[PDB]
């Protein structure tokens, strides 16, 4: 994999020239199918293709018009690099500058980039940063300690902790530039309480403008359950398997090992598989037991009732699952093709209308040429004044597929319908 | 020279929802040549299509390229929290390459309340003549959060600064410090420090303080 | 060694009689080289002499002028002690009395002395002092004991028995207009001992008989609600946020709002009387009127809610939703032909591509209102904005006829907040 | 009777300077009935000189009496801290026996600051419908001091009482007392408490403050 290893400096005083130089690894400057460019980028002026250099059995140079009588990109072929000059500087050329492969004749894409440069075009001197310590004045399991990095000049620095051994937990916030036209941040990080008497925290700041490396030893002085259904098409297909998911979150480090009782009509049953603790980003337990439930069973409208035991509730808690009860009513299915009015755009919408469906738990499909259709929406289902249920489904396609002719259709699962299925074709008249 | 028109230039959407992303070229680009580029925060873009439909080399297969023209197309068939990252369109179909403003896709997650620190200004910043105050509000979301200050119970106005990360590509939230800033004599006038956090995940204000002197 | 212990109240009404004692240890009350003494000390007046006993082989008594009248210097040989006797006291004889050995016939120097009696000649009564802690509100730390509204002077301070005389400043009593004494006494001690040791004040008032020993130490849940659409969007109509507080039991004190407008108080809010639920809780509403162009404008609005009395509160904060708003398209459908075979078909209007989600669907026919509708909530799409369906069942022969039936759409980013799109059999 | 006239009437000195002390008789006083006398704050006065010229049991060799008829004095050598003290003339040469005025001796030191503590009224003294607050200026030398009450910044007069100790006879300085009062109504009425001090060893005035409510 080709390498790309920018250097130079970045502070450039305006009038003055910028220099960098752009190594490659992996491949040849002088390669008949490469294009070795500079790119810029700047809030406000995006992203902007400055120039390259290429080799056709002879060195071609091409420039973007802006900066044409400015720059210059230079290949080496000792060194097997190249290098960007751009003369008589201004505070428009502030951005940060990367060097880029341009591959491939038939596609000339941008495969490979450097890391970047921050150019910062002003006539103020380098300086290196302070260090101070963000210790806590004096319950809690995790503390925050962290370094306040001041008065240095130009941008970037680099922030590690305990020499790059700590990375977890760590925030380092971006640079602001303070009034007295020198830089200002905070690198922060979570660890916990009971190693802060044991444990050094050091943070490192690395500016390589100043060439410092600055040091700085910081010294210091509930559960919730969630019952989900089977998926609608699971209950209708023999060949799925539908399931109901108990899911426990807030779960305490301290107060673990949840107990899950299942009962199916009141019955305690004993085939559910629960999955074991899983941490969360935000340090607590999530744990997760799932019952295979029987077709008919939900269908019939069996009730399943997830009894959750643990020491950070007192009394246990329940919840209860079962379909809706009421008499299943049959969904009519209609296709209606775009409007005359959305013919004007390259995507058009074909509808599926799907109503007086009961009760609400149904599956909506497009298909085309027996193969899935996925840019489609389906509205949630809508209670209609006759006690049924109504949805609409959208699926957008490209309107020159649409205008060639082919035949997209929409595929209806629900319980009410023959073989639990139902499919509706829509096509160029 | 072409220009492409990037829509929307937010986009705000759940892992595991899909993401549709266009592309509008000023005039007409020869399908090999269009582009699309993935960048995270403090890196260069990387390239994730080329020729308008190729994934490119160790591209996820959620992302895939389409269109023609004038319009293409970006999508992410199931979002991922590590999607979090501005995506740019890019042709050369005419000469000079150039690159879309950007679709800035940022991840949905359910609200966290910030867990809030205070940091009194070290005894080495003080003898400097410098008084440094800071106020940290770690991994929340949404990214809208209120920093007051308060010095002995009174309301500062215009000595404080805020600074916020990008979105945390794992968990989805965001950090936030608040700098107060203050001479050393003026920061030996008062006593109590103070800085109250408003957020949509905290039902009443969080007061996190100190007294200058017990530290 | 020689001392001298006197004894005696120091208080004397005008017009009575003090009267005290010196016991003597060390040395006979007979000594033919000693003459037993009374000496009086006050401001102004000085030392001043009073008189004598001495034995000679019989008793003699000698005495100050000034008071010869008056006054009597009794020994007692069966206790060794001597006494002053002085009658008819005046304000005058205000003053610290000591008893003294005067002694060797060549030289008559006053060698030992009493330990002085403070002698206030007042009508006043006796009143003990009252004793408070004096302590910090919140290296080297004070503390005290104010021994307030005592009379006659004086009380004894000590501190913890005696065993603590380092840093110790008690001063010296001032009479308050009310004709009785007040003073402070203070200690100074380590701020490190504080937790550890115990500081005790003991205050001896012999007059009233009092010894002071003073120790020294130092439910509900809130819902805000947006404005309705239509609202915001029609000048002839009125915004609200709405602030529902659920849970509130039967014995819960008055639930109280405060608003807020961008963090600044309002206090137009109109607050609905409290109202019991089918589940016995108790639910309370407070509703905001808004500006139309300030919530467009993306303005805060936060409602506080607490409970009369209790200081605990809980706070929410609604805003018109983040984002670029964006124009709806708005479609039409006829029915589909299968629909045809029923006496009743369906209208459809998609509207799509909106933000924010902010939106009112309507239909109508003839400039009138068609109210047999049902409209699908928006749904987020892939590209950020949102879409719908609403749907509109008529007669079939109303749409056979040529009626021409209009899907009405009201959203912030269309051009008067309002589109109309017509659907006719064509 | 014989009067002593005793002068100077005070006398301030360093330690390790010489005191002279004078006491003039108004009739001639036979030398063996001439005494001199130290009486230190709450004690008798201590036999010192008798005679005219001999020390007493346990005086120290640095204080000597010289004189004869009329005209006597007693002299410290190299004054101590402890020799702080009212100094007596006795004669006893004609019936009665008569004492000089006295001379204060009081002790010159440098300049000490007093150390300033504030005292809020007692819960057991508000109960009794009386609030005494007391501020305290610990150690100072000189005597001289100012003490102000701010009741919520606004200067008191005529509600404040001070009392001063007698110059400690170790290190030579004083302490005071500034007690407040006021009724309970009208301590309630007001939240600052503050007692400012000037004096000589302070480079600008030192304030103690409480607010009624966190105590
Ligand atoms: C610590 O972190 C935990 C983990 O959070 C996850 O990870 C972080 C990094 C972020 O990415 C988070 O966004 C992410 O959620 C938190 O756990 C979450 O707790 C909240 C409660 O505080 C839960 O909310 C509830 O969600 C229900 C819906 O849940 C489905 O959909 C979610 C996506 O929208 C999905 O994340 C869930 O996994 C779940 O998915 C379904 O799972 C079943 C079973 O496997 C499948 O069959 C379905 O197909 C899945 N469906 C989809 C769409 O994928 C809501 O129904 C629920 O609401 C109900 O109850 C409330 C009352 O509480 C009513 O008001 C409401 O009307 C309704 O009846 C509720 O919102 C969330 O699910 C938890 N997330 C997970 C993954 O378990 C902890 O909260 C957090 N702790 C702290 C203190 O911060
Ligand atoms: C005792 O009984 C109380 C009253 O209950 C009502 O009456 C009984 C008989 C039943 O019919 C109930 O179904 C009925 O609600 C209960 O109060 C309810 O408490 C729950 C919380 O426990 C509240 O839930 C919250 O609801 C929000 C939406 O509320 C709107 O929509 C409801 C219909 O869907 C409607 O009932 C509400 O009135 C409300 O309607 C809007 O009102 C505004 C203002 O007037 C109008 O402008 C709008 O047009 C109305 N819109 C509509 C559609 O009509 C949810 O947003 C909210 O969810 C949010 O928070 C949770 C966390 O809590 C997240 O998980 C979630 O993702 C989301 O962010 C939440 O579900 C409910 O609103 C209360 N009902 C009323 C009427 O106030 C008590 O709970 C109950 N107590 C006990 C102990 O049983
Ligand atoms: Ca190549
Ligand atoms: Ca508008």
């Amino acid at each position: 994999q080709v390498e790309l290893q920018q250097s130079g400096p970045g502070l450039v005083k305006p009038s003055q020239t910028l220099s960098l130089t752009c190594a490659i690894s992996g491949d040849s400057v002088s390669s008949r199918s490469a294009s070795w460019s500079w790119i810029r980028q700047s809030p406000g002026r995006g992203l902007e293709w400055l120039g390259r250099t290429y080799y056709r059995s002879h060195w071609y140079y091409e420039y973007a018009q802006s900066v044409k009588s400015r720059i210059t990109i230079n290949p080496d072929t000792s060194k097997n690099q190249f290098s960007l000059q751009l003369n008589s500087v201004t505070p428009e050329d502030t951005a940060v500058y990367y060097c880029a492969r341009m591959d491939v004749p038939s596609f000339r894409y941008f495969d490979v980039w450097g890391q970047g440069t921050l150019v910062t075009v002003s006539s103020a001197s380098t300086k290196g940063p302070s260090v101070f310590p963000l210790a806590p004045c004096s319950s809690e399991s995790t503390a925050a300690l962290g370094c306040l990095v001041k008065d240095y000049f130009p941008e970037p620095v680099t922030v590690s902790w305990n020499s790059g051994a700590l990375t977890s937990g760590v925030h380092t916030f971006p640079a602001v530039l303070q009034s007295s036209g020198l830089y200002s941040l905070s690198s922060v990080v979570t660890v916990p309480s009971s190693s802060l008497g044991t444990k050094t925290y050091t943070c490192n700041v690395d500016h390589k403008p100043s060439n410092t490396k600055v040091d700085k030893r910081v010294e210091s002085k509930g559960p919730s359950v969630f019952l989900f259904p089977p998926k609608p098409k699971d209950t209708l297909m023999i060949s799925r398997t539908p399931e109901v998911t108990c899911v426990v979150v807030d779960v305490s480090q301290e107060d673990p090992e949840v107990q899950f009782n299942w009962y199916v009509d009141g019955v305690e049953v004993h085939n559910a598989k629960t999955k074991p603790r899983e941490e969360q980003f935000n340090s607590t337990y999530r744990v997760v037991s799932v019952l295979t439930v029987l077709h008919q069973d939900w269908l019939n409208g069996k009730e399943y009732k997830c009894k959750v035991s643990n020491k950070g509730l007192p009394s246990s808690i329940e919840k209860t699952i079962s379909k809706a009860k009421g008499q299943p009513r049959e969904p009519q299915v209609y296709t209606l093709p775009p409007s005359q009015e959305e013919m004007t755009k390259n995507q058009v919408s074909l509808t599926c209308l799907v109503k007086g469906f009961y009760p609400s738990d149904i599956a909506v499909e497009w298909e085309s040429n027996g193969q899935p259709e996925n840019n489609y929406k389906t509205t949630p289902p809508v209670l209609d004044s006759d006690g049924s249920f109504f949805l609409y489904s959208r699926l957008t396609v490209d309107k020159s597929r649409w205008q060639e002719g082919n035949v997209f259709s929409c595929s209806v699962m629900h319980e009410a319908l023959h073989n639990h299925y139902t499919q509706k074709s829509l096509s160029l008249s | 020279d072409i220009v492409l028109t990037q829509s929307p230039a937010t986009l705000s959407l759940s892992p595991g929802e899909r993401a549709t992303l266009s592309c509008r070229a000023s005039q007409s680009v020869r399908s090999n040549y269009l582009a699309w580029y993935q960048q995270k925060p403090g890196q260069a873009p990387r390239l994730l299509i080329y020729g308008a439909s190729n994934r490119a080399t160790g591209v996820p297969a959620r992302f895939s390229g389409s269109g023609s023209g004038t319009d293409f197309t970006l999508t992410i068939s199931s979002l991922e929290p590590e999607d979090f990252a501005v995506y740019y369109c890019q042709q050369i179909s005419n000469s000079p390459p150039t690159f879309g403003q950007g679709t800035k896709v940022e991840i949905k997650r359910t609200v966290a309340a910030p867990s809030v620190f205070i940091f009194p200004p070290s005894d080495e910043q003080l003898k400097s003549g410098t008084a440094s105050v800071v106020c940290l509000l770690n991994n929340f979301y949404p990214r809208e959060a209120k920093v007051q200050w308060k010095v002995d119970n009174a309301l500062q106005s215009g000595n404080s600064q805020e600074s916020v990360t990008e979105q945390d590509s794992k968990d989805s939230t965001y950090s936030l410090s608040s700098t107060l800033t203050l001479s050393k004599a003026d920061y030996e006038k008062h006593k109590v420090y103070a800085c109250e956090v408003t957020h949509q995940g905290l039902s009443s204000p969080v007061t996190k303080s100190f007294n200058r002197g017990e530290c």
